RNA sequence: AGAUACCGUCGUAGUUCCGACCAUAAACGAUGCCGACCGGCGAUGCGGCGGCGUUAUUCCCAUGACCCGCCGGGCAGCUUCCGGGAAACCAAAGUCUUUGGGUUCCGGGGGGAGUAUGGUUGCAAAGCUGAAACUUAAAGGAAUUGACGGAAGGGCACCACC
RNA sequence: UAAAGUUGCUGCAGUUAAAAAGCUCGUAGUUGGAUCU
């Protein structure tokens, strides 16, 4: 079990910051790597030239041709 | 196959129930008796209840049947069963008790009874079934 | 081993309170388990209890009358200011009209109201309703 | 017509029995639904919570029947909650009714500070239990309110309690669960031993004991 | 009996007993029926004290005689030995006879033929009459059992520590006390032997009524 | 899901039982998981004993008998149907088959 | 129980075991309600009068009701002192 | 794939990749 | 059909011993260790204690072999509405919303992946530590009703056979 | 940020859903039986 020392605060928090790193969304946030592959940088929005025009076909089971373009 | 379905078994067991003093081991007045008392719109219906009718008689006069119980039969079993010897089987002149039951009925101020005979307790203790 | 006394001895007050025993064993003895019994007793949860007294550490024998929901112990014995009580009344204890928060302070082994009466604080040593 | 079949409901028809509590007080199982109409009448009010298709697997294709859970209160103290499954749906909120009102327990309620006037609140922290899903009830100060899901909302209002703080753990997205884990916590509440209540029990002469003359006449 | 001379357990009985063998018990011992024992001889037999038992059975008298209505105490045999003696305790009484095959459901399936809503229930073996003491359970039931050495007491209120095996014994256990409810009820004295002899509630065996219908 | 308490095989307070052979397929079997059986039989079959007992040149000879121990894995004593499944309550019982009469 | 005023507040008053002293709960259908007679000591009839117990089906279910009866009878007098 | 033979062909690529990434390249 | 497999004949490393490496297994009770409390029953192994009676040491104690019990550790088994749990089941996997005896390791939806790279150990095979980009709305546990089985056992039929 | 008792000190889990080191020793750390008015 968890350790209930009077004495173990140093080990509680150490243990707590150690496992903080198995949390997906923790990890995300803090490692940097998810913000630098970010297209945006963190931006809420972007300004872009539209080079072209494509079409996306639907995943299964829906059939359709989703209108994009690529910037 | 000569099985009787649970119809002919029923209506033979109710008309014996309500009317046993009037029925017989004979086949031709039980069918008769049962076209008097009972409403059977088929002849060969009537026909099986009467056959079972009898074949039930018969065992019935034969001894108790697991099924149905007459009034008179039940007064009768009641009869059968105050049965009385003229002398009580518990009454002994000797009963033989080991020294233990007579300790305890020393402990319970009762050794004075002599009607008790101490017997010899067994000498060996072998009271297991052999494993195995 | 062996670590704290007054747990053991909670634990096999509670454990046989919900067997419906009548009389519980508990060993060893110690002052501190003897202030928590006194303190239980005074409110009308046990009973009476006596102390055999053999050479080494003692034992106690307690009579039991079925009031008793739940007696526990809080390890370790954390420091509680008088402005702090009522966190742990709300945390411990099941309604405001009945149970209490045994504290060891200064002036000695009481309930939590005791020590707001006598306005001073302590440490938490467990709490009984 | 009632013609009652058991020695319960002649005494509540033959108006030997003054209230339900009696019965309460004596732990007798209620076999007939008329009793609980005798007595609270008009003040019941039924709720259906849910609907439920089940289906079974056969050679030929799945057989669907429909499970309803309703609740049922007065308001006043008194709680019940039942389910019933059945082939029709009319049929099966019948049941449910009936046997929603026949398992009808009564609900105490205390006060979260000073005692003045009606009590408002559940009279300590109380917890049912119901597969994965537990329910903690925990006594409120008064005008506070049920803060609490929909469903143990609805039950709590049936009950009578007017305050109360409310907590939940396991998987709560099974109405049937959550409902009977609330039902078993306000259930337990007449059934935790308080200070108040280590008062020596003066017993009292049974229904059955006391008018078993008037039973043996009819 | 507290302590009072009237109910004192006198000399014929001790001699009825003993004749009967209700103080045999048998190799095994219950962990909750050790209380009634009074020492286990040789041939891992034990002895049952028979003070305790006459005490256990005149508790049993004073609870049936505090029912009102004597139709609502209920008597019920399973095994062949007692049949006979619950109907004659029920026709001495004024009790309700179970004998033979108790039917799940008598208790609390309200719509059958047989319901019936006994105020206390009294069983020959707990152990043979598990059914009606499981049933007790439902309806707010108390239960009278006659138990052996080596006997559950699950839902079992009063147990009357008694020689169970014997057809001797359950007869004379089952005549005692009609004997002794009778007797607190104000219907038979105390100053006279019964009328009826206890030999009137044993078991038949078919063998020995064989014999005795060839004896003329 | 544990089938059975035991893990079908004999081991108690031990780490390792060395293996042997299946009579039928030579397969390595631990020896307490292995189903034995031992096997007292006559030499001669029940018209051989009649043939013989004329032939002997002896009077009441008696005929040795043969004594085996034969030991399968699950698959060879399932197949051969010296051991068949039974039912998640009948499992339990360990009781050696009725062969008594 | 009761308020400020001293008025009481309940529904009912549940009766407790008299051997563990456990509140008996309305749908707790194994507790029994038993009476037992009280004789005369000169004649040993039934005098009318009765003593109530009243068990609780958690110790009925541990098979403890037999040796709680015996107690209490022995207390109220009832069971021979040397029992 | 069974995952004991997915381990053993992941081993064989690792083993070919050292073999071809040699250290002294 | 095809076998580079299952089957059969041979047969190399190996399988055996000594000295150096390797440190991995469904290395499993898939269940960390220490301590306290909480139901029954019958066996079993070791030690000790008590007690009628059978046997051997030709006599005697005494000591071995049996028999009936008690205590303490140990491997287990049966039963129980002690209580738990999603259940299968568990006298521990209990004494948990009535949540705190001490302490170590360790998990955070499914893949990518125990992979790449760095470090370290080894003669090698490889061992230890150990990501991310990206992708996905489920993957998975226990139990229930059906349908299937080149699974077991029964039953019936001249649209089956004899 | 709360919802998240899905980072759990209050307050989570580790037989089968993700999980207890193959086993033992052992320093630091944590914890430690009664008794003195
Ligand atoms: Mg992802
Ligand atoms: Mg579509
Ligand atoms: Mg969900
Ligand atoms: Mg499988
Ligand atoms: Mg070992
Ligand atoms: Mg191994
Ligand atoms: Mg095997
Ligand atoms: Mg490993
Ligand atoms: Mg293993
Ligand atoms: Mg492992
Ligand atoms: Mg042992
Ligand atoms: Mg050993
Ligand atoms: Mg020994
Ligand atoms: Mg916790
Ligand atoms: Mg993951
Ligand atoms: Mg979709
Ligand atoms: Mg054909
Ligand atoms: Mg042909
Ligand atoms: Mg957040
Ligand atoms: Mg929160
Ligand atoms: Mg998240
Ligand atoms: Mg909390
Ligand atoms: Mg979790
Ligand atoms: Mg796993
Ligand atoms: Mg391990
Ligand atoms: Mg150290
Ligand atoms: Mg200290
Ligand atoms: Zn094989």
């Amino acid at each position: 079990g968890k350790c209930r020392g009077l004495r173990t605060a140093r080990k509680l928090r150490s243990h707590r910051r150690d496992q903080k790193w198995h949390d997906k969304q923790y990890k995300k946030a803090h490692l940097g790597t998810a913000l630098k592959a970010n297209p945006f940088g963190g931006a809420s929005h972007a300004k872009g030239i539209v080079l072209e025009k494509v079409g996306v076909e639907a995943k299964q089971p829906n059939s359709a041709i989703r209108k994009c373009v690529r910037v | 196959g000569r099985v009787r379905t649970k119809t002919v078994k029923k209506a033979a067991r109710v008309i014996i129930e309500k009317y046993y003093t009037r029925l017989g081991n004979d086949f031709h007045t039980n069918k008769r008796v049962c076209e008097e008392i009972a409403i059977i719109p088929s002849k060969k219906l009537r026909n099986k209840i009467a056959g079972y009718v009898t074949h039930l008689m018969k065992r019935i006069q034969r001894g108790p049947v697991r099924g149905i119980s007459i009034k008179l039969q039940e007064e009768e079993r009641e009869r059968r069963d105050n049965y009385v010897p003229e002398v009580s089987a518990l009454d002994q002149e000797i009963i033989e008790v080991d020294p233990d039951t007579k300790e305890m009925l020393k402990l319970l101020d009762f050794g004075s009874l002599s009607n008790l005979q101490v017997t010899q307790p067994t000498v060996g203790m072998n009271f297991k079934t052999p494993r195995g | 081993v062996r670590m704290n006394v007054l747990a053991d001895a909670l634990k096999s007050i509670n454990n046989a309170e919900k067997r419906g025993k009548r009389q519980v064993l508990i060993r060893p003895c110690s002052k501190v388990i003897v202030r928590f019994l006194t303190v239980m007793m005074k409110h009308g949860y046990i009973g009476e209890f006596e102390i055999i007294d053999d050479h080494r550490a003692g034992k106690i024998v307690v009579n039991l009358t079925g009031r008793l929901n739940k007696c526990g112990v809080i390890s370790p014995r954390f420091d509680v200011q008088l402005k702090d009580l009522e966190k742990w009344q709300n945390n411990l204890l099941p309604s405001r009209q009945f149970g209490f928060i045994v504290l060891t302070t200064s002036a000695g082994i009481m309930d939590h109201e005791e020590a707001r009466r006598k306005h001073t604080g302590g440490k938490i040593l467990g709490f009984f309703f | 017509e009632w013609m009652p079949v058991t020695k319960l409901g002649r005494l509540v028809k033959d108006m030997k029995i003054k209230s339900l509590e009696e019965i309460y007080l004596f732990s007798l199982p209620i076999k007939e639904s008329e009793i609980i109409d005798f007595f609270l009448g008009a003040s019941l009010k039924d709720e259906v919570l849910k609907i439920m298709p089940v289906q079974k697997q056969t050679r030929a294709g799945q057989r669907t029947r429909f499970k309803a859970f309703v609740a049922i209160g007065d308001y006043n103290g008194h709680v019940g909650l039942g389910v019933k499954c059945s082939k029709e749906v009319a049929t099966a909120i019948r049941g449910a009714i009936i046997l929603a009102k026949l398992s009808i327990v009564p609900v105490r309620r205390g006060y979260w500070g000073n005692k003045i006037g009606k009590p408002h609140t559940v009279p300590c922290k109380v917890t049912g239990r119901c597969g994965s899903v537990l329910v903690r009830l925990i006594p409120a100060p008064r005008g506070t309110g049920i803060v609490s899901a929909p469903v143990p909302k609805k039950l709590l209002m049936m009950a009578g309690i007017d305050d109360c703080y409310t907590s939940a753990r396991g998987c709560t997205a099974t109405l049937g669960n959550f409902a009977k884990a609330t039902f078993d916590a306000i259930s337990k509440t007449y059934s935790y031993l308080t200070p108040d209540l280590w008062k020596e029990t003066v017993f009292t002469k049974s229904p059955y004991q006391e008018f078993t003359d008037h039973l043996v006449k009819t | 009996s507290g302590a009072l001379d009237v109910l004192q357990m006198k000399e014929e009985d001790v001699l009825k007993f003993l004749a009967a063998g209700t103080h045999l018990g048998g190799t095994n011992l219950d962990f909750q029926m050790e209380q009634y024992i009074y020492k286990r001889k040789s041939d891992g037999i034990y002895i049952i004290n028979l003070k305790r038992t006459w005490e256990k059975l005149l508790l049993a008298a004073r609870a049936i005689v505090a029912i009102e209505n004597p139709a609502d105490v209920s008597v019920i045999s399973s095994r062949n030995t007692g049949q006979r003696a619950v109907l004659k305790f029920a026709a001495a009484t004024g009790a309700t006879p179970i004998a033979g095959r108790f039917t799940p459901g008598t208790f609390t399936n309200q719509i059958q033929a047989a319901f019936r809503e006994p105020r206390l229930l009294v069983v020959t073996d707990p152990r043979a009459d598990h059914q009606p003491l499981t049933e007790a359970s439902y309806v707010n039931l108390p239960t009278i059992a006659l138990c052996n050495t080596d006997s559950p007491l699950r839902y079992v209120d009063i147990a009357i520590p008694c020689n169970n095996k014997g057809a001797h014994s359950v007869g004379l256990m089952w005549w005692m006390l009609a004997r002794e409810v009778l007797r607190m009820r104000g219907t038979i004295s105390r100053e006279h032997p019964w009328e009826v002899m206890p030999d009137l509630y044993f078991y038949r065996d078919p063998e020995e009524i064989e014999k005795e219908e060839q004896a003329a | 899901t544990k089938k059975r308490r035991n893990n079908g095989r004999a081991k108690k307070g031990r780490g390792h039982v060395q293996p042997i052979r299946c009579t039928n397929c030579a397969r390595c079997v631990p020896k307490d998981k292995a189903i034995k059986k031992f096997v007292i039989r006559n030499i001669v079959e029940a018209a051989a004993v009649r043939d013989i007992s004329e032939a002997s040149v002896f009077d009441a000879y008696v005929l040795p008998k043969l004594y085996v121990k034969l030991h399968y894995c699950v698959s060879c004593a399932i197949h051969s149907k010296v051991v068949r499944n039974r039912s998640r309550e009948a499992r339990k019982d360990r009781t050696p088959p009725p062969r008594f009469r | 129980m009761q308020n400020d005023a001293g008025e009481f507040v309940d529904l009912y008053v549940p009766r407790k075991c008299s051997a563990s002293n456990r509140i008996i709960g309305a749908k707790d259908h194994a507790s029994i309600q038993m009476n037992v007679a009280e004789v005369d000591k000169v004649t040993g009839r039934f005098n009318g009068q009765f003593k109530t117990y009243a068990i609780c089906g958690a110790i009925r279910r541990m098979g403890e009701s037999d040796d709680s009866i015996l107690r209490l009878a022995k207390a109220d007098g009832i069971v021979s002192k040397n029992f | 794939m069974r995952a004991k033979w997915r381990k053993k062909r992941m081993r064989r690529l690792k083993r070919k990749r050292r073999k071809m990434r040699q250290r002294s390249k």
